[PDB]
């Protein structure tokens, strides 16, 4: 209706946290890593002025992010601790009228599926905004789960696509002399040719609304001047 | 067992046996019995992330509450309509959100021509006297001869008298959006069951819950079943759910006169093996296919300039009560369009616009 | 005259100013949901 009459406006409202979003998911791969979108968050969500604690919970990253204000290393904590030493920095589910902070998770591939939903249950509050990336080229570990004929439950990808209220997919725009077929091939046998991992990339946006069907569009995003162009 | 002259001891055009109404006229008509004969179970389904299933799964309980909230003197007797409603879910917040009995004007019957503000009263911010929001035909009542693809006499002439023939039709109540069936009930009408607790406890608890009533109807409604938002991984084993469903089937087939079963879930994220292993357990399967952004263009192209003719999807039927087990094929997929706007959940015969 | 007075009063009382102006070409601003 009379709100967000242009897709670019909707994207900028999402990026700058003008409209609250309890959960947002971003998909990437090896062909294009996903640390530019954190730069997009930092730059766009500062025009409205969100200097609020940008916690960066990390599982694998070696370096300390400058653009963030916090740094947590989770290579020694368990699940219950990991929830517990985050509610302090974040506006935990108390003080029913309070502000909101920023949460950046470096990786989702190192967490067992068995607790996934609970990691979104003990923390989900109208004060927090979870942001995390999903690498699609790593197939998880499934010997422990023993997927026999009597031990079954859905896979991680479907749960991630279900409990999400906004989904963004990242892709690298093809520029030179590489097409999708041979690119995927060479990645399969790991030759990694020139023409990969640039700042100019492309996005697919799926935005879900209550009591209705979601909207799906496409975008071309530059990581140099922070300007956007909707799919023609 | 249940004594005679209950609200839904209506006969059936095939077996002349008790058949409680689902509440929606098109749900009673498409099903094929003006409802379902007692002892059977139905599976309405939604294959996408849409949540129309959350609507019906309320009124089916609320209508029962209606028959448990009119215990005055009937024509001569005091009618029995008590129906102990059970929900196998931990969400007690659902209880206080049911649509209520519908009254007031439903359509427009202007003596003069329908027109704008200057014709009759005022600016339309204060609405006109009789009816607003043009919607010519609004479904009102129930009938015993409303089945789609059945004989004639599809209309009940808004009869306003109570009799033995009123057991068939002209008693069942309509509901709408803003209507509220208040106040909230007590343990006399609604019983909540926590699903996360082990099935060994759940089965005995539901046993004791049903058995404590001796000659009263029991209705079982599960809004959502086996979803990651409220269920643990341990319950997703292929053993627990199937055994619990088998026990439910055993008990409903035991009490083919006082209990029913109605559950509905979303299957966009369900493994087909378990889905079709459990789809054989009960005796009615119905699917729903909501429309998507590629076709709403043609939806508003063909339903252009219509405030209440807009649809929302298509309907599949894959299983129905006992009279399909005699060797007749009755599966029908994507032929009837269902609409749930702000009025009159309706089914209309047409495929793609 | 009574109708005119009632019409004027009703028209001037229902001025709620439309405090949802996209927040807070075809329409040239995108402001017609029950406006105009």
């Amino acid at each position: 209706a009379s709100s967000s009459h242009n897709p670019v406006i909707l994207l900028k409202r999402i990026l700058s946290l003008t409209e609250s979003s309890p959960f947002i998911l971003c998909l990437d791969s090896i062909a294009q890593t996903s640390y530019k979108l954190i730069q997009e968050f930092v730059h766009q969500s500062k025009s409205k002025g969100n200097e609020y604690p940008i916690v960066y919970i990390s599982f694998e990253t070696v370096n300390k992010p400058s653009y963030c204000t916090q740094f947590i290393d989770a290579t020694q904590m368990d699940f219950v601790h990991l929830v517990k030493q985050i509610i302090s920095y974040l506006p935990a589910a108390t003080a029913t009228q309070a502000k909101k902070h920023m949460v950046i998770i470096d990786s989702l591939n190192y967490i067992s599926t068995e607790y996934i939903t609970r990691f979104l249950s003990e923390i989900a509050s109208p004060h927090c905004t979870m942001v995390a990336t999903y690498h699609k080229d790593i197939k998880d570990e499934n010997r422990t789960v023993i997927p026999d004929w009597n031990n079954n439950y859905p896979d991680k990808l479907t749960l991630l696509q279900f409990m999400a209220t906004t989904i963004v997919d990242i892709d690298v725009v093809l520029t030179g002399t590489l097409d999708t077929e041979e690119v995927s091939e060479l990645l399969n046998e790991f030759r990694i040719p020139r023409g990969l991992n640039n700042d100019i990339f492309q996005l697919r946006l799926v935005n879900k609304r209550k009591s209705g069907r979601s909207l799906e569009y496409d975008f071309i995003v530059n990581s140099n001047t922070h300007e956007y162009e909707l799919l023609s | 067992g249940l004594d005679s002259s209950h609200v839904g001891v209506r006969p059936s055009p095939a077996t002349s046996q008790p058949t409680t109404s689902t509440g929606s006229a098109d749900l009673d008509s498409i099903l094929g019995h003006m409802g379902l004969p007692l002892g059977n179970s139905v599976l309405v389904e939604e294959q996408s992330t849409t949540e129309f299933h959350s609507i019906l799964g309320k009124l089916f309980a609320a209508q029962g509450i209606v028959h448990n909230r009119i215990s005055d003197s009937s024509a001569d007797k005091t009618r029995n309509g008590d129906t102990h409603v059970i929900v196998l879910s931990l969400n007690q917040m659902f209880a206080k959100e049911l649509p209520g009995i519908y009254k007031g004007s439903r359509k427009q019957m202007k003596k003069n021509l329908i027109s704008e503000e200057e014709s009759k009263v005022t600016v339309q911010n204060l609405n006109e006297t009789q009816r607003s929001t043009p919607s010519r035909y609004k479904d009102l009542k129930i009938a015993w001869k409303y089945k789609l693809a059945d004989e004639k006499r599809l209309g009940s002439p808004d009869r306003d008298d109570i009799q033995q023939n009123s057991e068939y039709k002209d008693y069942n109540h309509q509901f709408d959006i803003t209507t509220r069936l208040m106040p909230a009930p007590i343990a006399s009408e609604l019983t909540f069951i926590a699903p996360t607790q082990p099935v060994s406890t759940i089965l005995s608890q539901i046993e004791q819950t049903i058995k404590r009533n001796d000659k009263k109807l029991i209705r079982i409604v599960i809004p959502s079943l086996l979803h990651p938002a409220m269920y643990p991984p341990k319950m997703f084993e292929s053993s627990e759910i199937i055994g619990l469903m088998h026990g439910v089937r055993s008990l409903v087939k035991k009490y083919y006169e006082r209990v029913v079963l109605f559950a509905s879930i979303s299957i966009d994220i369900i493994t087909p093996p378990l889905l079709v292993l459990l789809r054989n357990m009960f005796d009615s399967v119905i699917n729903l296919e909501p429309f998507n952004q590629e076709m709403t263009e043609f939806l508003e192209r063909v339903y252009k300039s219509q405030p209440g003719k807009i649809q929302h999807g298509l309907v599949h039927i894959l299983k129905l009560p006992v009279f399909t087990d005699r060797g007749e094929m009755r599966v029908l997929k994507s032929e009837w369009a269902f609409k749930n706007g702000r009025k009159k959940f309706e089914i209309e015969q047409w495929g793609i616009p | 005259l009574a109708d005119c007075k009632g019409q004027i009063n009703s028209q001037l009382r229902r001025l709620r100013e439309l405090r949802a102006k996209k927040e807070e070409a075809r329409g040239k601003k995108g402001t017609i949901y029950e406006e105009e």
